[PDB]
């Protein structure tokens, strides 16, 4: 079962990525209050108004002030432009983990077990399954007897009860 | 019966795990050693899979003129038949007949798989 | 206020979709907002867009297809065994590919050949794409079917040549051999036999997308 | 502002991800689903 | 203002669908995938060799192909080669020709230049130096 | 028939052309060695 996870809206960016952006908000507010204010030809952008202009630019919704110097410009112009890529980031990637996850069709046939690898398979050692599998003259059931003879570790059980247990713990990696 | 020459290469003809657990023809396995039981059916004959000694496909060595390998086996009557990947090729018509090519093949270019 | 320094400023908080702390009061000016406005629009939405297929899906590309390629480029290296016919069919070829091929080939620091085909496998796996092995394209399609599974080959046959069914000079098996082998291929038991034993006992017969990581994102960093 | 961005930024992801991949979903899957429901009719031939 | 949020977010929404689907399209690059899909058909000449490798084939893809091409309906299956050729040039890619390589790499390199090869070969064969049986042409054509 | 059958009967002594090497005519005619490889192959419509 799918539990999403309360903070799951995070995920399209890695936790170094958040982390980094929010040091990038404070090092942004605090060179916009420096440059705007130690000329002492003016001295609006006092630090706590900095930190607002940094916040509204950063989730694209503009501002109350803009900087009017050319030094309050550069800052930002180029926090203009790391918002615009890091959220276009974020959306394009939410998109393609929403597309994947929407494209992941289920295993449900043998030949689907076949082909692929990722998981394993086995049975008893001794039983008439096994012999179904040895003796079998079409292509999947044939392609899963040589599979399951180059077996390591050994996919085959003692007991049906081993492979019930070893289904349970394999965490979706033997069938 | 035939003695049918062979070289040790995968996957034409191995050595099964089993190899002291079966003797014969039945202690190799491969692409070579089913065609040779295909052959041997279409023909008649009976045979036993012999490994050449030297374990090369035959040459002749300039200074002394003398053929080695599977070739040298065959041309010197030891083998009776090799059933092997030799390469057709004209120094080695001049000296034996070969079947029309049961398998087509070239030279290629192998890489790294991009990742 | 539009003098150029505003003009600057407002034209780039446009581009940003950011605000405005002015706007354009005459008609003329309204044009020119207007189209650079629809213009940031259809840009923007075609990065995000774009990037979004990028992220969907994985589009991995050899950069050799042919041994032309190998011949024109000069950043992946190739070579072959001293041992064996391959080098001797470049050393004589007469064919201008090839040709340029071995010129290469001879005049290579250090040295692009190999003792023994196990030695050139490793050296093809141990290098990130920069050597290219040339050989028969039977062992090849062998080896890629075989662990660990990495390596592929490239392209079409550079020479063509055949595996024969060899008998002594003057023997009588020859004519029934020679027709049991074109019966074989005929009856498609060859290709069958060859199937078996690459393709069906082969080892290695588009999900879990990541999180971007601060690696696809440092320049903007930067 | 927060809250906003994530929101928006979902629906688009979302749109498109519907917009790419498309999947058909049969309402029926058993028989007690014809049983519960009503607005599916069902019948057999008339003698068999 | 919800309209413009709603037509906007549509907008970029479909163009990421346009362009991830244009990036999911993979070509014919084998015979099996001929085989499997169904949207482009594909046949040979009604008399010659390449039917009859198809008609008494064991092989599981060759076997279906030959499923298809029998029951197929126009008939996919052509009086000459030229007929083929025209009908793959005319069929803006629904029509598949099977041939032999080398007439196929001769025409890929014809006027008009819109066919190409695709994969490898289903089969091998030769064309040999043929000679009268028991003449003494023989073993020199041949070491020639 | 044609140029196996110009070979047969004694007409002519080598044919030249794209003869396919077979089971058949290998019984009543010696073939050389394979001067060129080939298959069956697929043609398309080139994509523009
Ligand atoms: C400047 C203003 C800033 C404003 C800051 C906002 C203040 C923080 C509030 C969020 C805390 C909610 C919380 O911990 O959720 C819990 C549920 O708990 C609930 O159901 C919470 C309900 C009450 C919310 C208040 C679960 O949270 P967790 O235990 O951390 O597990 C999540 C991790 N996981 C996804 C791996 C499972
Ligand atoms: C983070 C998010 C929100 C938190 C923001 C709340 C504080 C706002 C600034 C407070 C401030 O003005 O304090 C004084 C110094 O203030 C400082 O020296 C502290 C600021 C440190 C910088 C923040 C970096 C770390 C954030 C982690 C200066 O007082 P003032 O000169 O009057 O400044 C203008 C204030 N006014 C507009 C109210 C008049
Ligand atoms: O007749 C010949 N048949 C050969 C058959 C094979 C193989 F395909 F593996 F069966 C190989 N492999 C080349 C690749 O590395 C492993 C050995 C070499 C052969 N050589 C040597 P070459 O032709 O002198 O290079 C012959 O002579
Ligand atoms: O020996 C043979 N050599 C052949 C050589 C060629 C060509 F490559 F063009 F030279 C072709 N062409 C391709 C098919 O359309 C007709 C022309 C046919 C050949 N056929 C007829 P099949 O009976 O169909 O094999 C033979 O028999
Ligand atoms: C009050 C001041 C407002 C004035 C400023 C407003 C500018 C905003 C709109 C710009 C796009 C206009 C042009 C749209 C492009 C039309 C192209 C078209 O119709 O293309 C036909 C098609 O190619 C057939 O195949
Ligand atoms: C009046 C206006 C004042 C102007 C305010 C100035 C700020 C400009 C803002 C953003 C653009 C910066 C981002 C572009 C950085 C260029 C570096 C780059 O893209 O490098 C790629 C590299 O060349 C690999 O090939
Ligand atoms: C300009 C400020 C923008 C607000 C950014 C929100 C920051 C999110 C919290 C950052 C801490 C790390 C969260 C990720 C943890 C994880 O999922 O592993």
């Amino acid at each position: 079962k799918s539990k999403p996870g309360v903070f799951s809206f995070l995920d399209p960016l890695a936790y170094e990525i958040w982390m980094c952006i929010v040091f990038a908000y404070i090092g942004v507010s605090v060179v916009l209050f420096l440059v705007s204010r130690f000329s002492p030809y003016e001295w609006e952008f006092g630090i706590f108004n900095s930190l607002w202009f940094s916040l509204g630019a950063f989730m694209q919704q503009g501002c109350d002030i803009s900087p009017r110097s050319l030094s309050g410009r550069i800052v930002g112009g180029v926090w203009w432009f790391f918002t615009l890529i890091i959220i276009s980031s974020y959306t394009a990637n939410l998109a393609a983990f929403l597309t994947v996850e929407r494209m992941v069709s289920p295993i449900e046939s043998a030949e689907d077990l076949a082909k692929q690898t990722e998981i394993a398979y086995g049975t008893l050692e001794a039983g008439s399954t096994k012999e179904f599998f040895r003796r079998s003259k079409i292509a999947v059931f044939e392609k899963m007897w040589t599979y399951m003879k180059s077996a390591e570790p050994s996919v085959f059980v003692r007991t049906t009860e081993e492979g019930m247990i070893r289904v349970r713990k394999s965490k979706g990696k033997y069938a | 019966t035939y003695i049918v020459t062979t070289i040790l290469e995968d996957p034409y003809v191995m050595l099964k795990k089993n190899a002291n657990q079966f003797e014969g023809n039945d202690r190799y396995e491969g692409y070579c050693v089913e065609l040779a039981a295909e052959i041997a059916k279409h023909v008649g004959y009976s045979y036993r899979l012999e490994i050449v000694s030297d374990g090369k496909y035959g040459a002749r060595d300039p200074d002394t003129k003398a053929w080695n390998g599977m070739v040298g086996e065959l041309v010197y009557g030891r083998a009776d038949v090799a059933v092997a990947p030799l390469t057709i090729t004209l120094v080695r018509e001049e000296v034996i007949d070969f079947s029309k090519p049961f398998m087509s093949l070239g030279i290629s270019i192998m890489i790294k798989k991009p990742q | 206020e539009f003098g150029i320094f505003n003009s600057l400023w407002f034209s780039l908080g446009a581009f940003m979709q950011q605000g405005c702390d002015i706007s354009p009061r005459s008609l003329s000016g309204r044009i020119v907002g207007g189209v650079w406005w629809f213009f940031t629009l259809i840009i923007i939405s075609s990065y995000t867009a774009n990037l979004a297929a990028f992220l969907t899906v994985e589009r991995m590309v050899s950069p050799i297809e042919s041994a032309e390629d190998l011949a024109k480029q000069t950043e992946i290296a190739y070579g072959t065994l001293e041992a064996g016919s391959t080098k001797e069919f470049f050393r004589r070829s007469k064919i201008a590919v090839f040709e340029k091929m071995w010129t290469y080939m001879k005049s290579a620091e250090p040295s692009v050949f190999v003792r023994t085909t196990e030695e050139g496998m490793i050296r093809v796996r141990k290098s990130k794409g920069k050597y290219a092995y040339l050989l028969e394209s039977t062992m090849n399609e062998y080896i890629e079917q075989r662990k660990p599974c990495d390596t592929m080959k490239v392209g079409g046959n550079l020479d063509s040549k055949g595996y024969g069914i060899a008998t002594p000079k003057g023997s009588a098996l020859r004519g029934p051999v020679n027709l049991a082998v074109l019966k074989l291929s005929e009856q498609g038991v060859l290709d069958k036999l060859k199937s078996k034993w690459w393709y069906d006992k082969g080892e290695c017969g588009k999900d879990k997308t990541s999180a971007l990581s601060l690696s696809n994102v440092a320049g903007v960093f930067y």
